[PDB]
């Protein structure tokens, strides 16, 4: 049994933590819904 | 329940103790999460229930109490904010530039972060404070990487 719980607002930190790259990649989306990569 | 706007943990009890197995978004009274994260049961909000809507095992989107909502679209140049809800811990924001994912049907942002699986469902903003999708559906890339679609919904 599955039940929710608030925990927080959705709204933009100015100043939050920066990071993260941005890779540019060939993927494939199946019937299930899993992303795979197309090489 | 709490129909309140906002981010929400989605926990069980079916396993030890109480185990948070993903995230979701409260905007305008409905509930938006991964249909990974649900399996597309009903929920509980305090003494309340959240009947499933729509959802679609492809898009991995599901949504409770009426149609999906959620329409802000990434912009393809601009930063980002993963409003990250992890296990057990504090709402964090961590701002990002995404990346791409090219299919053969168009290409969609992909945010490169690295969380717990219970991190699912966790909402992606653009500087305005508007949804743009949810994180949790994704790749492993060659040096073992986690890289999540910014998966979007349509508002019919
Ligand atoms: C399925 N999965 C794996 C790692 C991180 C996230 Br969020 C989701």
């Amino acid at each position: 049994d599955m039940y929710i719980e608030r925990a927080g607002d959705i709204t933009w930190e100015k100043d939050a933590e920066v990071t993260g790259n941005s890779p540019r990649l060939d993927v494939a989306l199946d019937e299930s819904g899993d992303f795979s990569l197309v090489e | 329940g709490e129909t309140t706007d906002g981010v929400y943990r989605v926990m069980t009890r079916r396993l030890l103790g109480s185990t948070q197995v993903g995230v979701g978004v409260m905007q305008e009274g409905v509930f938006h999460t991964m249909w990974h994260v649900t399996k597309g049961a009903a929920l509980r909000s305090g003494e309340g229930r959240l009947d499933p809507y729509w959802g679609d095992v492809k898009q991995d989107l599901v949504s409770y109490c009426g149609p999906w909502k959620l329409d802000a679209a990434w912009d393809g140049l601009s930063e980002v904010q993963l409003l990250a809800v992890p296990p057990g811990e504090r709402a964090k924001n961590i701002q990002t530039l995404p990346g791409i994912f090219k299919t053969k049907d168009g290409d969609i942002g992909a945010v490169a972060l690295d969380y717990p699986a219970g991190t699912s469902g966790s909402p992606i903003l653009d500087k305005c404070g508007r949804v743009i999708g949810l994180y949790g559906n994704g790749v492993v890339i060659k040096n073992g990487s986690y890289v999540s679609a910014i998966t979007q919904g349509k508002r019919e």
